[PDB]
């Protein structure tokens, strides 16, 4: 659980160095994007339910996982999805603010693909839901902010794959 | 009853762990993990082994798996030992 | 290297393929006669991909978690002013734990 | 006897400003003629997977309509009267049109339905097949010049 | 850092950061470079300052320098300046990530049992940091030393 | 064909976006440098008869096998059909510099030009030389660094228009390789 | 494993249910060049016929953990996850799964699943091979078909 | 794509001519008139959700018969495709103020419109009442300048004269 | 069913089944002949029970079908009746299982999360099931209508 | 407020307040002059912010005011605007407290239980607050509209 | 944890179809034996201690697992047996009522043979004990009821093997 400042400190700190000018380029670089990330995390908090409603209607409530036998049939199973998609849109918001995807694999990615295989959750439909959820998130926060929030979505999709 | 009554945001009981477990669920995992305490050096309690492997139920695996990472734990392996998959009726 | 200015754009014409069709004339032909090719190169001229595309994962950092702490392997800049040396050295370790330096 | 190759028709047609897939006629690199077949066969191969990839998607659209057809025709002879809407002496409100940006980029992306959504899915296949029925053309066609200029 | 405290503190309640917290990130990031400009001032004065710290920690406490004390001898005193160097290096981390965790996840948590197993008197180390803060005021003007003052006395509060 | 204004329109029609404020400012700067561009294309179409005689004689002056019996520019009739290929390539660059886009170069000038050149038996590399001599002449009039003709202009510098007209002559030579 | 990844069946045998896979070694797949078995299986090499490839692969997954020691002179059948019954027979220390003739006894897997190596590929019982892609043919004339239909006066024997 | 540039390049390419002094003189009028029409193009790009909503229900408050069964406003997908079309037309007026000619309204909005609106049974007087509502609510000092109103209204009744 | 949760009840308590549990498994299986007749009535009356079910639902809730309602147009109204066909199916399961255990883990657990996340008024779908109940109990005698209606109102209770 | 939960945070952790906590109580009280001006704008604009707030709410949700809607008639519509006056008041508290803590324990905790138990569409009241937000941010500059709107959308988030 | 009715409903539901004639055909077959299973589970509840006392005395009472060194020597170890045999006779009673052995592997079989190998419990002596316990259970409940209760005993013995 490190942000961009924590990761910069650490690489300063695991080797025991001080904070040298080249290391600060990302930081003088992280503080520049500090204004963009909060407004990105602002609108995502507002439209959390609307984004997840847009992603599932655009990706998978259109393929027989929604129908009987599919992986999402029963209401408990459907309700687990939007609960499950809420974490991806939420933890991706944390990575967008912290500027470092360490929180994702710390709290989301580890034991995740090993868990979906246990339950039998289709990883293929999961990533396309997150991809569609990434597509709507670029709608709200804009282009570059969508590039930032989108940079952690595919990080989840990559490791979850 | 079950943990999905209608609770979500802005509801009277506090926003918390919501598991997709049915009424009296009978599915349980076999998990394995280490979980260093990260609090013994200002509490000075006795030490306990942190590497555990145990059967957690499906009713409360998500809360436990959500909490094991809360305190920096790492999950080495989990399986669904007891229970079916894609089973509409019968998880009870 | 493209050193074949000796071979222009008339290399593989293969002028002597000859078909007699009996006792009459030799019917000379210049059919090109391609190989059992396949032209083994990667990353060709276009993308050829619809998305179905989230394949990217970071490399394994050993026992810790990926990218969480590659902190031993970093470029870095400055050391400090006093800095007593090690004098036992115990192997370079590798990864630090499920852990980080900011505990 | 000889079919006309599709790159020889593209040379005859006058040029439009907007394509879905603008051509790499000038953007193919000067590699050895083998290399413009190891990039043209791949385009036909990559394109033909999408054509059969539009075939498992079309069988899922046909299975999604049969899933809801006992209820799609069972609600077709019900009396569904709304509360506001279709005529001018009642209120409605926004709904005399629509309100403030909520019509969408297309119109079918709002308009929900199970059947409809897969159909908007097809654009991420059939338009994406588009461009590809189009990378094996200029691999062939540049290819055509190569086996004509030789 | 400060954003990490907001992501963590908002994560145990299962919610996005509220209106007040996003202020706390936004105001922290707008004061960004001034910490960056400040740490480069202190890094250029680390050989400045630790030489002044060894001034008064030992004229105050000649017990440690004398034969019999822990710091008696060359190589014992050699690392003695190294502990100042690591502490001053840690404070540059704390001045940057605008909170106390780099001074707390390192250095403070369990420091007494470290020193007690070393023989260093834990009261003497408190005066060493208090000596170090006394030394930083001279090579620093009045504008920015009260910016760095609350990061020092947290260490003294942590060590007691 | 398109120009510099309808390239912004067909790139925003693909997104169904109105032409906003950011890409209007790149178009508002096109009009503010518009008097430079009309001053630029007036320099090339005033000297266009000397340029196609300095080009295809200097291509012959480096390649003397083109006038041997068995050459492309051997006879008198084929020499006029290379002089006509000087001033059509120079004409369609002059439309492309005036428009601010390379649409009229792409779908009219280079459309079918290579396939004609295969079927006639035109030397491929000698057409790259004569186009690039006209690239060496065109930037000599935009930067006013011509040797024996000086033209009078206003005070300023037009190093961006000379780079844009240099990229049009490389697009001619890239299509007939 | 490659056919599983391409065909999408590999998601099914990812699941935690106790399965008894009868995965054939690639010598079995290399032994698919029978003159006989190439008739009913070569058509799957076409890239549109992924449809039958999933069932034919799904016939190798057995719900349950049937170890070879659990087949001591026992003949029990079961249907696959493809949907059609398969008879596992274990007699005289030699096990069978349809036309399997299992090579390697068992491989312990993650979710209490077992893996047996078979010598051939089990085709499902009521599996018909997909026909090759053909030509949609249309009748050239219309008067050669009215003449092909028997009139009512013909059906009663009134005419020849 | 009828601009000032393409109408004088294609004139000079037809006679085999270099761009002469009559060609460059007309681009000076493209410089001198762009300040009036790009001011209307930026007011349209920053206000368009409120001007096609107001013109979109000028259609539906005038013609209440479209909401009838079988008629041309009957379900919600049909009303949402009506406001999409006013948004398509006001985007194409905005493209015509950028290029300086009627080209994007020509090839993308008008060519083939009377065949489509007749086949799909869409009343083209209901299109005109949306466009003429926008042409008559324009207040020439409040909303733009004076000579930006004469560039905005000129492309608006190019669309009314071609739709009917 | 009553058989499976009378077991898992006595399962948790480390004991066998009492006479109170075994005289009801006994009493339920003799009831099984009458249950299949009741479910057989609702099985091939879904055309009327659903279509007349959505009859009263729109007359009582015209908002949901009016322009702006969730089930507006030819599309959503078809799915508007699809859910009623679902819940009518689950009631046939509950009648044969002798309990709402099939209805519990299908269509009831977390149902408010789905319909809130779909934008559907959950109170509106509750009105739909009540309209189906009057049609269903009108198809059966009084002894049966105390059962078939009995499972609907449980679904009404959990759906709000 | 930011003062009370920065205390109860450091209260639970058995420690005092860090510089990260005390440089923000400091930063908040110097912000206090600007906060009262912002709340002073919304204080005597409730006549327009509420009445125009319910303006767009009925134009966007005519169902709730139409016959059958929850806010139908002269009576409910008055209470229909009363709740908007409540939530507009709580936003003035959150702006002066620098946090949604006043909005949290008033009008947000258990709000879905109230409105579900009143028959009111909770999504409808969320639409009402969004309409008030556009009126409120239209009354202030860009630097202020990033705050006054900032507290509304938190109320939008918790209200669904 | 599915009974015969739960398994029939699951398979009929997993294809999204109603309960056709074949699904109800097995359900009628289960209701016919509903009277037999309760009386079978009735007497087994009564003679639970007597059945286990008969099985151990008939299979492994005097063998040298009972003597010192054998796997059952100490009183804690002997007492664990009749505790252990009680589950087999109890869970088999549950399978006999539910008409489906899903409860056995859900709650008995999984991790069972892997547990006895850890403790070093002899699987060979365990299965006869269950075989002898199956033999006495056919004494009480009769022939066909013994066939039903016996059908789940060897299911335990098969998977435990
Ligand atoms: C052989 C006998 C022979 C050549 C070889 C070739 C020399 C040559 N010259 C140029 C460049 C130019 N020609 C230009 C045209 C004109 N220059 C003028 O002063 C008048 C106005 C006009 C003629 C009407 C211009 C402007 C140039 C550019 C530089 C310059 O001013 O000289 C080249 C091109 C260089 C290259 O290859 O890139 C060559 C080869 N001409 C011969 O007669
Ligand atoms: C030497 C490589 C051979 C061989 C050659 C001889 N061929 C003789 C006669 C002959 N050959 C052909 C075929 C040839 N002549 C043609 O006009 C054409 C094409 C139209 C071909 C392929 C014919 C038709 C004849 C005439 C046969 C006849 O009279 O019916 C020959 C005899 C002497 C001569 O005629 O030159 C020789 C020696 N014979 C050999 O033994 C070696 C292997
Ligand atoms: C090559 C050694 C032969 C020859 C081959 C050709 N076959 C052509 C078409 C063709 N072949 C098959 C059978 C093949 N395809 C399959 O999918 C399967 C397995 C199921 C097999 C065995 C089919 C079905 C077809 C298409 C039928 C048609 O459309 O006519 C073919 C022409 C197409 C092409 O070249 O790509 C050739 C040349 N023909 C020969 O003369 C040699 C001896
Ligand atoms: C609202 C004023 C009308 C109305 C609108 C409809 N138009 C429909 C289809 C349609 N309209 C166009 C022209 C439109 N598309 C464009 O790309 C441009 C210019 C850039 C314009 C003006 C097209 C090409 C189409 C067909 C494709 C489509 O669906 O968008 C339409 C659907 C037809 C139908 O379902 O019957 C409607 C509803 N028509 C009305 O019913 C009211 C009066
Ligand atoms: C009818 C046809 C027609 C033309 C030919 C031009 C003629 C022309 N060019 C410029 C004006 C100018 N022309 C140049 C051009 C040049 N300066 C250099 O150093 C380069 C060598 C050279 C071109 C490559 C520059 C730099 C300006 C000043 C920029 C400007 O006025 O916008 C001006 C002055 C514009 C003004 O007063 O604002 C005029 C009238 N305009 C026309 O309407
Ligand atoms: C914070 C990191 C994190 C994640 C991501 C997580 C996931 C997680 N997802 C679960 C289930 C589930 N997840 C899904 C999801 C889906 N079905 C589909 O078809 C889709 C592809 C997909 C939605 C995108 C379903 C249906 C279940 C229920 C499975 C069951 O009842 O068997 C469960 C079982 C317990 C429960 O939901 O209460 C966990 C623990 N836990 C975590 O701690
Ligand atoms: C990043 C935080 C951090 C600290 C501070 C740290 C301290 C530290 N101090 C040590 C020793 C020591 N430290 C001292 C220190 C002192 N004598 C005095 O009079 C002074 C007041 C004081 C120094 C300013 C002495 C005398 C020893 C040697 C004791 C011995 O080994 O006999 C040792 C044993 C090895 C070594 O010197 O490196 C450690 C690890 N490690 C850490 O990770
Ligand atoms: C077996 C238990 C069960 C239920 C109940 C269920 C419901 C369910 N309802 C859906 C949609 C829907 N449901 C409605 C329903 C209604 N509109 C109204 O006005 C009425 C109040 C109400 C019906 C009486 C509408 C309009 C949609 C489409 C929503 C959209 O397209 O955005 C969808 C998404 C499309 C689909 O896959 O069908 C699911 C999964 N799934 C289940 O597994
Ligand atoms: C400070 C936080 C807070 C809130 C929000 C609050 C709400 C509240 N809303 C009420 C009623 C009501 N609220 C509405 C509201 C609406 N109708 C609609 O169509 C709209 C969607 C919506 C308003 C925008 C209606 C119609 C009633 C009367 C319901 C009835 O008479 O049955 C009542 C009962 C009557 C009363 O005592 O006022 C309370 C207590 N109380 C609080 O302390």
């Amino acid at each position: 659980m490190q942000d961009a400042i924590t990761s910069v400190i650490n690489a300063a700190d695991v080797q025991g160095k001080y904070l040298d000018a080249n290391s600060v380029e990302k930081l003088r670089g992280y503080f520049q994007t500090g204004e963009l990330r909060v407004r990105a995390a602002a609108t995502i908090a507002a439209n959390a339910a609307t984004i997840i409603k847009e992603a599932v209607a655009k990706s998978l409530l259109y393929s027989d996982i929604t129908r009987p036998g599919g992986n999402m049939y029963t209401t408990r199973r459907y309700a687990a999805c939007i609960r499950d998609l809420d974490y991806y849109l939420r933890y991706a918001t944390y990575g967008m603010l912290a500027g470092d995807p360490s929180i994702l694999d710390e709290r989301v990615l580890n034991g995740l693909k090993e868990t979906y295989n246990s339950l039998g959750v289709p990883i293929g439909a999961t990533i396309q839901a997150i991809q569609a959820m990434k597509e709507v998130t670029g709608s709200l926060v804009g282009s570059d902010a969508g590039k930032e929030m989108g940079l952690y979505f595919d990080y989840i999709c990559s490791g979850l794959s | 009853a079950y943990d999905m009554d209608g609770t979500g945001a802005g509801s009277l009981e506090p926003r918390g762990i919501k598991s997709s477990a049915v009424e009296k669920d009978s599915r349980c995992f076999k998990v394995t993990f280490v979980l260093p305490s990260q609090s013994r050096l200002y509490t000075f309690r006795e030490l306990q082994n942190v590497y555990t492997t145990k059967m957690v139920p499906f009713s409360s695996w998500y809360a436990e798996q959500q909490r094991i990472q809360k305190m920096g734990g790492k999950i080495l392996k989990v399986e669904l030992v007891a229970g079916g998959q894609m089973r509409s009726v019968g998880n009870q | 290297d493209v050193v074949n200015a000796a071979y222009p754009k008339n290399i593989k014409n293969k002028a002597p393929v000859i078909s007699f069709d009996g006792k009459k004339g030799v019917k000379l032909e210049m059919v090109t006669l391609q190989t059992f090719a396949g032209d083994d190169s990667e990353d060709t001229l276009f993308d050829y991909s619809s998305g179905k595309f989230m394949p990217q994962k970071p490399a394994d950092m050993g026992i810790a978690w990926p990218s969480g702490d590659g902190r031993q392997a970093e470029m870095k800049g400055g050391k400090g002013s006093f800095n007593q040396p090690d004098l036992r050295k115990y192997g370079p370790f590798p990864d630090f734990l499920k852990r980080s330096m900011d505990l | 006897k000889a079919a006309i190759m599709p790159h020889q028709i593209v040379d005859g047609l006058p040029v439009i400003p907007n394509s879905e897939h603008p051509s790499q006629k000038y953007n193919v690199p000067k590699v050895s003629r083998e290399k413009l077949q190891r990039e043209l066969l791949i385009a036909q191969g990559k394109a033909n997977a999408l054509q059969i990839e539009l075939d498992a998607a079309y069988t899922s659209l046909a299975s999604s309509r049969a899933f809801l057809a006992p209820f799609a025709a069972m609600a077709a002879d019900m009396d569904i009267r709304p509360l506001y809407g279709k005529n001018p002496q009642v209120f409605a409100g926004q709904f005399l049109g629509v309100g403030a940006g909520q019509w969408g980029k297309t119109g079918a992306d709002t308009v929900r339905g199970r059947s409809r959504r897969v159909a908007a899915d097809i654009g991420v296949k059939e338009f994406q097949l588009e461009r590809v029925k189009q990378l094996v053309v200029d691999l062939q066609r540049a290819l055509a010049l190569e086996d004509a200029e030789a | 850092s400060l954003v990490t405290q907001v992501i963590l503190s908002a994560d145990d309640e299962l919610r996005y950061p509220t209106a007040g917290e996003l202020e706390t990130i936004s105001s922290y990031l707008k004061t960004g470079e001034y910490r960056i400009r400040l740490i480069s001032i202190l890094q250029g004065k680390e050989q400045e300052i630790i030489r002044l710290a060894s001034k008064k920690i030992f004229q105050l406490h000649p017990e440690y320098i004398a034969p019999g004390g822990n710091a008696s001898g060359a190589r014992q005193r050699a690392l003695c300046l190294r502990d100042y160097g690591w502490y001053l290096r840690l404070i540059t981390y704390a001045i940057l990530a605008g909170d106390k965790e780099p001074l707390e996840k390192i250095g403070i948590i369990g420091v007494r049992e470290m020193y007690n197993s070393l023989g260093v008197p834990i009261i003497g180390m408190i005066d060493a940091i208090k000596c170090l803060k006394e030394a930083t005021v001279e090579v620093i003007s009045q504008e920015e030393e009260d910016f760095v003052a609350p990061y020092y006395d947290y260490i003294i509060q942590g060590m007691s | 064909m398109l120009d510099a204004f309808s390239r912004v329109v067909v790139n925003s029609d693909a997104k169904a976006a109105y032409v906003g404020g950011s890409d209007l400012q790149a178009l508002k700067s096109f009009i503010a440098d518009g008097n430079k561009r009309l001053d630029a294309v007036n320099s090339i179409v005033s000297n266009a008869s000397c340029m196609v005689s300095d080009a295809v004689s200097g291509m012959i002056c480096e390649n003397p096998g083109l006038i041997s019996p068995g050459g492309n520019c051997y006879t008198n009739r084929r020499m006029a059909a290379c002089l006509r290929d000087g001033e059509i390539i120079l004409r369609y660059v002059s439309y492309a510099l005036l428009a601010g886009d390379a649409s009229v170069l792409e779908d009219r000038c280079l459309n079918g030009l290579k396939e004609t050149y295969i079927a006639l038996g035109v030397p491929t590399n000698s057409s790259i030389r004569a186009v690039s001599i006209m690239k060496a002449q065109a930037v000599a009039f935009i930067t006013n660094t011509a040797t024996e003709r000086k033209m009078s202009f206003a005070a300023g510098d037009c190093t961006s228009l000379a780079s844009e007209v240099a990229s049009y002559f490389d697009r001619v030579g890239a299509a007939i390789s | 494993v490659k056919l599983l990844n391409e065909s999408g069946v590999e998601k099914l045998v990812e699941q935690a249910g106790p399965y008894t896979v009868f995965a054939p070694t690639d010598d079995a797949f290399a032994a698919l060049l029978e003159p006989h078995s190439f008739n009913k299986l070569a058509t799957l090499l076409r890239p549109e016929n992924n449809d039958a490839l999933r069932k034919v692969l799904m016939h190798h997954v057995i719900p349950g953990a049937f170890t070879s020691a659990s087949l001591m002179d026992r003949a029990v059948t079961v249907k696959s996850l493809a949907g059609e019954p398969i008879s596992i027979m274990g007699l005289n220390k030699l096990v069978t799964a349809g036309t399997a003739k299992v090579v390697r006894a068992d491989v312990p897997c993650a979710n209490g699943c077992i893996i047996h190596a078979v010598s051939s590929v089990i085709i499902p019982p009521n599996y018909v091979p997909v026909p090759q892609p053909t030509k949609p043919v249309f009748p050239r004339s219309v008067i050669a078909e009215i003449a092909k239909l028997p009139t009512p006066r013909q059906a009663l024997g009134l005419d020849p | 794509m009828k601009s000032v540039i393409t109408t004088v390049v294609s004139a000079a390419d037809a006679a085999g001519r270099f761009p002469s002094n009559s060609d460059l003189e007309s681009i000076q009028g493209n410089i001198q008139r762009s300040a009036a029409r790009l001011e209307a193009a930026e007011k349209l790009a920053g206000n368009h959700e409120a001007v096609v909503k107001e013109a979109g229900d000028a259609c539906f408050a005038k013609y209440a018969y479209l909401k009838n069964p079988g008629e041309a406003g009957e379900n919600q997908e049909k009303i949402n495709k009506c406001y999409r079309d006013v948004d398509h037309y006001m985007r194409l007026v905005n493209y015509c103020l950028v290029v300086g000619g009627t080209g994007p309204l020509d090839e993308w909005g008008i060519a083939g419109a009377r065949e489509v609106y007749r086949t799909l049974n869409l009343p083209t007087s209901a299109y005109v009442a949306s466009i003429a509502y926008t042409r008559d609510r324009l207040c020439v000092p409040r909303d733009m300048s004076a000579q930006a109103g004469v560039e905005f209204s000129a492309y608006l009744d190019y669309l009314i004269n071609a739709l009917s | 069913s009553i058989v499976t949760k009378s077991i898992v009840n006595a399962d948790a308590e480390a004991r066998y089944l009492s006479p109170g549990e075994l005289d009801r498994i006994k009493s339920f299986v003799l009831s099984g002949q009458r249950r299949l007749r009741i479910a057989q009535t609702l099985t091939e009356n879904r055309e009327r029970i659903v279509k007349q079910g959505g009859q009263q639902l729109f007359q009582r809730r015209p908002d949901v079908v009016s322009p702006g309602g969730n089930a507006y147009g030819e599309e959503m109204t078809a799915t508007c009746l699809r859910d009623l066909d679902y819940y009518l199916r689950l009631v046939t399961y509950g009648i044969i299982a002798g309990d709402v255990t099939p209805i519990e883990e299908i269509g009831l657990v977390g149902v408010k999360e789905m319909y809130s996340a779909l934008g559907t008024p959950i109170s509106g779908v509750a009105e739909g099931i009540r309209c189906m109940k009057d049609v269903a109990c009108s198809l059966l005698s009084g002894e049966d209508a105390a059962e078939v209606g009995f499972y609907f109102d449980y679904t009404l209770a959990a759906m709000q």
